[PDB]
Order: C-alpha cells, then sequence, then structure tokens
RNA sequence: AAUUGAAGAGUUUGAUCAUGGCUCAGAUUGAACGCUGGCGGCAGGCCUAACACAUGCAAGUCGAACGGUAACAGGAAGAAGCUUGCUUCUUUGCUGACGAGUGGCGGACGGGUGAGUAAUGUCUGGGAAACUGCCUGAUGGAGGGGGAUAACUACUGGAAACGGUAGCUAAUACCGCAUAACGUCGCAAGACCAAAGAGGGGGACCUUCGGGCCUCUUGCCAUCGGAUGUGCCCAGAUGGGAUUAGCUAGUAGGUGGGGUAACGGCUCACCUAGGCGACGAUCCCUAGCUGGUCUGAGAGGAUGACCAGCCACACUGGAACUGAGACACGGUCCAGACUCCUACGGGAGGCAGCAGUGGGGAAUAUUGCACAAUGGGCGCAAGCCUGAUGCAGCCAUGCCGCGUGUAUGAAGAAGGCCUUCGGGUUGUAAAGUACUUUCAGCGGGGAGGAAGGGAGUAAAGUUAAUACCUUUGCUCAUUGACGUUACCCGCAGAAGAAGCACCGGCUAACUCCGUGCCAGCAGCCGCGGUAAUACGGAGGGUGCAAGCGUUAAUCGGAAUUACUGGGCGUAAAGCGCACGCAGGCGGUUUGUUAAGUCAGAUGUGAAAUCCCCGGGCUCAACCUGGGAACUGCAUCUGAUACUGGCAA
C-alpha cells in the first residue's frame, strides 16, 4: 500500500531527480543517476510509445506516492471535473494533505510528510487528520500539533525548506507552525516538465 | 398445526355448517319461487315473491349473500312475473 | 370529447356485429422508417348498417362478447 | 389503514429515516404512496437534521391517515417553526 | 451545472497492396482455483438438486366481550401449635391476575423461492360494468325477547391420533320480533331489510338495598362520501425456430335463461357460420417481467445476483370452506410418492421462514444476541408476540481507506550475480547514527443512535361534579442488543505486519548457468535437434500490491451483421430471363384537411440507481438534500413547409 524501497532507484529509473531524498544535502553526488538503473542500465533503452506515456505516468506517481487504484480514481475524478484533465489531475494531486505538508516546509520528503500526516501530529482547520490523502479546500488552514511541535524533524525540514521556491498558493508561515491554502495550483505554478497529456491518452486507450 | 390455527379450524367448520343451512334455505325458498314461474302461475309465485324478499334481504344483511346477489335475484324474478302477468 | 378512432371494415359476416382493420403509422425503432401496422378489432354495432369495405370511427366500451369491446360512432364513406 | 411513518434508509449504525406514506400492511422500507420528508437522528448539529412537509402531512390525516409515534414526536418537534 | 466523446497490434507473402478470419492489449463478475495474507469501513455470500430433511425458534393477542379458577401472590372467615401474638391448615374468584375454553381481531401481512408461464404475466398509456376489514367525514338509529352450545361434571370407545353418549352455564356467539330511510326491488303504487354491549367515576333520588340514574370514553348497526387495497377490459411494446402454414365447434357472433361483487361463452338452450393466420396464427425449444446492472463515444449488445415494484409457486395432483380479502407457506379435505409411530385396527409429517444438517457441486456463512431503535399484529393502555428488523459471528468475495516506518548514511562494506578480470551491479540498499508511533498490543476516559413510556402536580375542555377521561405545560426516578462502542488520552519500543505475475514480438522489463526436437513452454506468431533474451534455475529488472495470477462468462476492440456504420466485374456475394399480385416508392399546380411532422401546455413516466450542485461520516467507499434526467405515452392548444388523405 505503500512503496518502502530504494528510492533513489527509482529516481535513477526515470532518469530525472524525482524529490525524493531532498533532506539534508544538495543536489544528489552519491546516486549514479542517469548510468544504472539495474545490472543492463548502461543501455539506452530505445523506448516505446507505451513506453513514454506509462514511464511517464511512472513518474508522477513515483512523485506523489501513489499507487494505482488510487492514481486511476484521480483520474476518473479528473476526467468527470469541469475543464482540462491533465490539469485537473494535477491539481487534485497537489490537493492532498501529505503533498501540503511538504509543500509548506514541514517535511523534508513527501514520505516524511506522509508520516507526520500520519502519526497524528497534523490538523486540520483544527481537527486532526490522520489520512495521507486527504483533499485539502482552498482557504484551509492546516498546521501542526502540540504534540509533534518543536520536534527536531519538522525545524529541520523549515530550514531547507528555504532551499526549495516557496510555492504561489500557500502561506507558508514558519513561526506560528501553520499554513493555509489559499487556491488551487496553477498549471503554470507547478514543475513545468511533466507531460500530463501523456497519461491522459495513457489512460485513454 | 399446533396453534391458534386449529381454533380457525374448529370455527370454520362451525360456521360451514350454519352457512350452509342457511345458504340452502334461501336457495329452496328462489326454487319456490321460479318453479312456480314454470308453470303459468301469477299470484301463487307473487305470494313465493313475497315469502322469499325478508330472507334474501336478510341474508343479504347477516353477510352471507353479499346484497348485490339480493338485488340480482328480486330482480331477475320481478321480471319473471311481469313477463308472465 | 370522446377518444375514437377510424378504420376500414375487414370482414362483416357476423350477427349484429363487424371487425374493423385500424392503420397505425409508426416509425421503426431501430431503422427509422415510417412503416404502416395494422390493428384488427371486433367491434360491436346494433342492427349491423355497415358492410364490407366501409370506412367507420369507433369507441371503447365495457365488454360485450369474447375480445369486443368496441362499438362504432358513425359509418362514413361505404362507397363501393 | 394509511400511516405515515418512517422507513430505514442510511448505512449501518447511522440510519437515516425518511418519513413516508404508506398502506400499512406494505413492508417498512417497501411500497410508499408518497414520501413527505425526513429524519436524520444525527445529521450533524448544523441547521436541519429533519424537515418535514406539514401541508402533504395534514392532507393525509384530512384524508383518514394515521401516524406512528415518531412521526407524531417530530411533528411535536417541528410545531410550526420550533 | 446536469452526455469533455471514439487509439490499435500480431499472423496468409520471396516481398506488396487489398480482402478476410483467428488472436491479443480494456472494463466487468453473486465468481472458483493456485500462491500469498496486517488492520479497518461499507456492501455481498447455494448461480447447482423447486433434492431429502434431524433439532430449536419463525403468529400471536385481548378478561376493558363471556362463563370461569388450573396455577401464583394477597383479602375475608374458621380451626390448631398457640411466642395472646406470629405462624400452620382449611372455605370463599373477594382482588391483582390467569392455564384451559367460548368469542373478537390477526394467521391473505411480514419472510422465502423462480419451478411454471412467451402472454389468463410484465411495462407504458387509456378505460367501466365493480368490491373494499382496519382508517376518516356526514346523517341517523342502538327497542324488545328466545333457544342453544363449549368449557365443567358423569360414564364410555381407542395403543395412540382422536372421539362418543347424557346433563349444566354465559356472552359483543346464534336466532327471531319491532323499527326503516336521501338503502334494495319496482315506472310508480307499494313490498322488504340491521344492531351489542363494555369500562372509568359520581351529587341527589329509587334500590328486589346486586345495582338502577347522570356523565365521559369506547364498541355495535344502516346509508352516502373519502382514502387505501384489489378484481376486470383495451391498445402498443416485451425471446428463438417456417427444416412448424394452416389452427379453431363454446370455437366466432346473436337472442334468451342462469352465474359473479362486476362486464364477459363465464355457463347452458337455441339460432347464425363464423373467428384467427404469412403484420407469422398453430406447434416446438427456452424463459419469471420491470426499475435497473455490465460494457459501449454513441447507437446498440449482454443481463436482470443485492435493493424496490408486479406475477407465480409453497412435497406432487386436484378441490373447496371460513373470511373484507385465500381457492390459503408454518389452515381444511381427497389422492399420490417418500419418511416415521403402531397394540397391525389405524395414525403422523412437509425448511422454496431463520440457523442448521445429508447430498449435489469448482463454489457460497452461525443450530448467535436483542426487541434498544424502525415497522407489524393484538390491546383503552400497560404490555405480549415478531428468525421482519437492528446488530453481532465466519469468509480478501468486492469497493474504499490506512499500515509494514522516517531522515541520514560510501568503508560505494561483506556476500550473491556478471565480468573484455580493469571493474560493474545489487546499492543509500543494508549495517551504523538520529527521530516518529498510524494501526495492531496494554491501561484509563467516553459521545450518539432515546424518542417515548411510567408516577405525581397545575391549567383548560367536558360535566350536575372541584370526580373520571382528554390535551397542554412542569417535576421525579428511569428505558441500549450492539458494547471491554465510535472517538479521545497515556504507555513501551521500529518494535507485530509483502507477496504475486512477468521480462522474444504484440507488451513495460536482460544476462549467466543447466537441458539439447528432450525435459518442457505457449493467448497468437511460434521456441527447444550444444554457445536458448521464449524451456528449468540464479542474479538483475518490470507491473501490480494485501493482494496477485489462471480459468469461466459478458461487452468492447469487431466498420467481422455496418440504423448511426460495410459490401456484391475478378476476393464471399446480381435470381438464367421476364410478367406481375400483396408490399415499398412516386412528376407538376391550386384549394381543403392536419394523419405523419413541428411548437407549447397538462397528466403520467414510483422510490432507489446514473449525471450535476451541495451536506455528513477524520477522507474515501458510504449515506444524504435539491435539481436534471427518465430520450416515452396520452390529451388539449396551435403551425402548415415537406409527406399522406380528399377534390380539381
Amino acid at each position: 500500500a505503500r512503496y518502502l524501497g530504494p528510492k533513489l532507484k527509482l529516481s535513477r529509473r526515470e532518469g530525472t531527480d524525482l524529490f525524493l531524498k531532498s533532506g539534508v544535502r544538495a543536489i544528489d553526488t552519491k546516486c549514479k543517476i542517469e548510468q544504472a538503473p539495474g545490472q543492463h542500465g548502461a543501455r539506452k533503452p530505445r523506448l516505446s510509445d507505451y513506453g513514454v506515456q506509462l514511464r511517464e505516468k511512472q513518474k508522477v506517481r513515483r512523485i506523489y506516492g501513489v499507487l494505482e487504484r488510487q492514481f486511476r480514481n484521480y483520474y476518473k475524478e479528473a476526467a468527470r471535473l469541469k475543464g482540462n484533465t491533465g490539469e485537473n489531475l494535477l491539481a487534485l494531486l497537489e490537493g492532498r494533505l501529505d503533498n501540503v505538508v511538504y509543500r509548506m516546509g514541514f517535511g523534508a520528503t513527501r514520505a516524511e510528510a506522509r508520516q507526520l500526516v500520519s502519526h497524528k501530529a497534523i490538523m486540520v482547520n483544527g481537527r486532526v487528520v490522520n489520512i495521507a490523502s486527504y483533499q485539502v479546500s482552498p482557504n484551509d488552514v492546516v498546521s501542526i500539533r502540540e504534540k509533534a511541535k518543536k520536534q527536531s524533524r519538522v525545524k529541520a525540514a523549515l530550514e531547507l525548506a528555504e532551499q526549495r521556491e516557496k510555492p504561489t498558493w500557500l502561506e507558508v508561515d514558519a513561526g506560528k507552525m501553520e499554513g493555509t491554502f489559499k487556491r488551487k495550483p496553477e498549471r503554470s505554478d507547478l514543475s513545468a516538465d511533466i507531460n500530463e497529456h501523456l497519461i491522459v491518452e495513457l489512460y485513454s486507450k | 398445526n399446533i396453534k391458534s390455527a386449529k381454533k380457525r379450524a374448529i370455527q370454520s367448520e362451525k360456521a360451514r355448517k350454519h352457512n350452509a343451512s342457511r345458504r340452502s334455505m334461501m336457495r329452496t325458498f328462489i326454487k319456490k319461487v321460479y318453479a312456480a314461474i314454470e308453470a303459468g302461475d301469477k299470484a301463487a309465485a307473487q305470494k313465493a315473491f313475497n315469502e322469499m324478499q325478508p330472507i334474501v334481504d336478510r341474508q343479504a344483511a347477516k353477510g352471507l349473500i353479499h346484497k348485490n346477489k339480493a338485488a340480482r335475484h328480486k330482480a331477475n324474478l320481478t321480471a319473471q312475473i311481469n313477463k308472465l302477468a | 370529447k370522446i377518444r375514437t378512432l377510424q378504420g376500414r371494415v375487414v370482414s362483416d359476416k357476423m350477427e349484429k356485429s363487424i371487425v374493423v382493420a385500424i392503420e397505425r403509422f409508426v416509425k421503426h425503432p431501430i431503422y427509422g422508417k415510417f412503416i404502416k401496422r395494422t390493428t384488427k378489432l371486433h367491434v360491436h354495432d346494433e342492427n349491423n348498417e355497415c358492410g364490407i369495405g366501409d370506412v367507420v370511427e369507433i369507441r371503447e366500451c365495457r365488454p360485450l362478447s369474447k375480445t369486443k369491446s368496441w362499438t362504432l360512432v358513425r359509418v362514413v364513406e361505404k362507397a363501393v | 389503514m394509511v400511516t405515515i411513518r418512517l422507513a430505514r434508509h442510511g448505512a449501518k449504525k447511522r440510519p437515516f429515516y425518511q418519513v413516508v406514506v404508506a398502506d400499512s400492511r406494505n413492508a417498512r422500507n417497501g411500497r410508499f404512496i408518497e414520501r413527505v420528508g425526513f429524519f436524520n437522528p444525527i445529521a450533524s448539529e448544523k441547521e436541519e437534521g429533519t424537515r418535514l412537509d406539514l401541508d402533504r402531512i395534514a392532507h393525509w390525516v384530512g384524508q383518514g391517515a394515521t401516524i406512528s409515534d415518531r412521526v407524531a414526536a417530530l411533528i411535536k418537534e417541528v410545531n410550526k417553526a420550533a
């Protein structure tokens, strides 16, 4: 029900940093990125069309830490909502509670944020939410409880929040350790390199 | 079978007997009427019709003939006597 | 008013009764073609005025025999 | 007899009762003539918990309908407004 | 706001293009099987043998209808050990109550199953010739008598089941008599038709001093309405077969008699000789139908498990009786097959209610708890009953959610596998280090489903009455099966928690070793006869994940039945050619109609489900509010271009 394995291996099959070990240090430096996703990893794949579509879906799931039935349900919900299904799908992945806890700098990675969410260290709107996939509405206040406030992790995580780009659709404020999800993220406000038409076309075959 | 169905069995037998007797007397009076119409007798059949009328209305009221049937009888028989008289 | 139908006499020979074919003109559910379609009805008439090949209007009433729940109102167009 | 009565429709350990007008010898969640309101015994402490069409209820009691003890309790709860 | 909706590929050939079949990639399931398996929420769970059933429950209730006392607990009276003050025993239905019985109501609901039924069914829309317990409104009546019969007692038959005979008693049981309509018959005149009391309380009066009498509540009867439910009719629609073309004598219609609640060949007598049928009758095979479900871009195709509406069935075949309602699942009668008891004379039974067995099968669950809620029956109510229902148990059967940690960590450790022996890879993976405690485990706290019901008051209404009863407030104890509940807090420690398939192409993911046309694999193409990316193992990777594969089944892809949306010179496909009936289509102008067509309105298209916008469960699944939708049918109002009818 979640991955639990070598993370930088997943980041190495995709060829791109999936932010799976954000943590203390800088850019990887001990990954052997691009070089060998397994034993025959030095081989160029010469990847197919199914391979590029598949590999795009796997990039997105392995970023946000979602498995397939849950992702597939996000595609069905993004499909039925009015508008653009790629952009709706990223809006559904960005409203996840573990993601919003990661974006605010409360967790160093999304797995650490998922353990903060999971171990009842996070309230939304003054109610404790235990669930990684809670869908944070706009104009909500998500914060850390009094237990697990001033624990080392979150402090260190806010320390590495300043190294990243400070997302526009949040009120990050780390003094009180509370945040406000203000609006839904625009497609132009996130990541610029994921090709969601490939995963629309992957599920539409 | 072991219940209050035994009581409904015995009551329905008792009421079967009662209703069979009253139903049989009613039918014999109506046979008096259109068995007097079998011969060309006007006032004999009118006497029999006056003899059957209270019992057919009465068995309609008691609940075993369901009064429309009551009406039919007297209606049909009235027709017979003014087919005759 | 009353709901009535129009049709033509298809046969005649029965003892104070008649039988009338009705032409409903209904679209096919799959193919979208308007197709003629009949409905033969045993229709009552007192004193059997309408003969074969007529056109007659017809209303629904109580049952008068087996099938027969229909009775005429107006004989039109008898022309031989 | 026609009865204005409740009919259990929510999930397990979470009932939502819909008050209907049924011929009384039908099943509980079976055939009804018309539904006329609802009653959620939880709902949350928000706004309603219960709405209930008093005009149609007065129509059916005018016709001869009977009312169960809960529906009588709900009409005694929502009296005219509160 | 409520349709944002459509993918291909492999294989005919030396190669090609086309045709064309086969096959694969998706979604789904009441699933089964194999390997594996942590938790929870919500659902689902005999698809086969409508096979046979042990055992326990599944329908009772009312003494405020009645005679009554079998118990239980009191009361009165008597007698006794007598502690002259408490026990023991006895007569009394005197009382709260109540076994058995009569009687009223319910056992036609609820619950099960899908055998039969291809149209006496179902769906949609009309209709007329109807009945309707309980419930409600209105108008009125509710007077006066009689004979019985259970129970009971006494005999008595029978192994039992079950009876018989003779007496006794009651009623809201039964029967007359009176009374009689805006009721039935009748054109009228007229004729005729019913009933039942019980309970609470009481000032005065009368008491045969039991109670009359007054009042209230409730019940009875008659008629007309209403609501609900049911019966009947019509039209359209709802499988396959023409290698099934004729079927039908109560058959088709009429008249009259009978019958039903009601029309009707429903039935009978007579008369006519019809009726149905290629727009598919009749026969045969199959089948419960629908809202819906699955698939689909859609049109369609398949299906109709759960949930809900309708029908049918209740061991098998038939029949009626009682009743408002049945031709009756836990009723009666007969017959039959099976099983059982027997004293051999005869008797008894019916899980397709809920659990459960045996069998059958690839396959499907506990002989649980409670009536606390919702509903039902009975009752004035209290309450009693409820295997409906609420819940719990078992099962990864499905859907949904969460977990198996998190960060750091290069000596790129050891070991495995490969190696062009340089190294590469497993791999930040592990170990180390630093944190976190979800869920499981342990200990505390603790909502909500609980509204009612009971006991006292106070006021109002009624009344002769400050009683009784009804209604409304107030107060007082209370009412939870689930349930060591949901949820909250604290404890200890990463501590209890990852498999399954695949890796030649389709199709994401590669090498080594073993085997050598073998062993074996395979959905199709096809691999294997010595260096096999296809077999078996290992390392590595890929996909899914408490699941994963295989199998079965459906739709898709399949434009390979083509209505949307195909073809026919040579690929399959133009009758050998004509004439022509039914059928289909029909030049051109004007007028009328308005059937098709179009527009609007109204009634209906059950609720749930799908869709949209919201709301509640920490979220989700789930539940839910409002709308849209249900593409239809009927009626009314219009328009008249096109099609049809009619006239020229």
